[PDB]
């Protein structure tokens, strides 16, 4: 459910 | 597969099949640029990131999907599936986590390489753990933990708060403290005290440095309003 | 390689692939179900049909991803990387023909089956011809033609102009006017043809059907729009 | 550009 790093 | 081409087209190639969307051949492009010894730029360690993550983070949803019913369910299909895609995940941590140890970490003398590479290996064993049930599951765990331990250590001594690659990572190591290590206090507080460093940094920043920053700081923030 | 695995079973995988956006897999374990030998269902020729669609649409989208940046162009790593993904593609279409020739056309004796199966054989036929420069490249395109004639014929004489399977051939084939053989005139008279003529037969339908039927006439109609 | 048939 929480974000990890993304672009 | 990749040993007959020029590294300077596998990374040519890498970039068309990211404008593509065929992320499996951006990380067979990119790995084979990986094999051929060199280290890596800054814009090429960004095109391996991208690669894998595109195709692990599909196999990632593939394996939540495919759980979510077996747990549901509990024929064999529906676990012997999921044990399917489970393993082609595995596999592909693993092909990873051996670019970087043959010989990627090793090479990485300056900071904002090694950072990267240890936050990789770092989200590698992030992966695995995801899906570890045996007697192994606690040492990756473990390893996950001392990748994510060793790129803050140094990313605190060489970087400042701003930095993308220290943002991220302490993004990602405070995803681990909260949905791995079941450490949620933990994970608040590196959240917290990531993004107040970074704040008070900010001011220093070019704008267009302050939009990657503050880009990164707003997952930080996103989670710590789904934490908190 | 699914030939150890129950019919029943690569077709529940199948499904749990569809869940999950495997299309890769879908499609395997679909073809795997046609080589038992046995005719499909209508549910199964539509995972049939969903698994291969998926697969080579992701393919022909990259195709004319690499197709517009090699016009651009014109190193030959464009043209090379261009050339494999259409490599791809056509040993993708090249399978679908293959189950559909051997031997599913040929073993489906009603209306509902060979329309399908014969659509499907003008769909590939039409895929190969969108990439097609060679000697063979008029023949792709009869062959395309040809199947979505035989297809046409039978449904005009066995099913209802509301047909879901009806109108989206008719759909296709107009695609296939427009597109591939030059005959923009052709096109819209047969989707606006169709389209009047499933108005005209709405009233007959349930609820259910009517949503069925007018969902592929709005696609008509999109594609009117488009071209007057 | 066309739409052909999808899900
Ligand atoms: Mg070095
Ligand atoms: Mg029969």
């Amino acid at each position: 459910r929480p974000s990890s790093w993304r672009q | 597969a990749m040993g007959s081409m020029e590294r300077a087209s596998l990374i040519q190639k890498a970039k068309l099949a990211e404008q593509a969307e065929r992320y499996e051949d951006m990380a067979a492009f990119m790995k084979g640029a990986v094999e051929k010894g060199e280290e890596l730029s800054c814009e090429e360690r960004n095109l391996l990131s991208v690669a894998y993550k595109n195709v692990v983070g599909g196999q990632r949803a593939a394996w939540r999907v495919l759980s979510s019913i077996e747990q549901k369910s509990n024929g064999p299909e529906v676990r012997e599936y999921r044990e399917k895609v489970e393993t082609e995940l595995q596999g592909v941590c693993d092909t990873v986590l051996g670019l970087l140890d043959s010989h990627l970490i090793k090479e990485a003398g300056d900071a904002e390489s090694r950072v990267f590479y240890l936050k990789m290996k770092g989200d590698y064993y992030r992966y695995l753990a995801e899906v570890a049930t045996g007697d192994d599951k606690k040492r990756i765990i473990d390893s996950a933990r001392s990748a994510y331990q060793e790129a803050m250590d140094i990313s605190k001594k060489e970087m400042p708060p701003t930095n993308p690659i220290r943002l991220g990572l302490a993004l990602n190591f405070s995803v681990f403290h909260y949905e791995i290590a079941n450490s949620p206090e933990e994970a608040i507080s590196l959240a917290k005290t990531t993004f107040d460093e970074a704040m008070a940094d900010l001011h220093t920043l070019s704008e267009d440095s302050y939009k990657d920053s503050t880009l990164i700081m707003q997952l930080l923030r996103d989670n710590l309003t789904l934490w908190t």
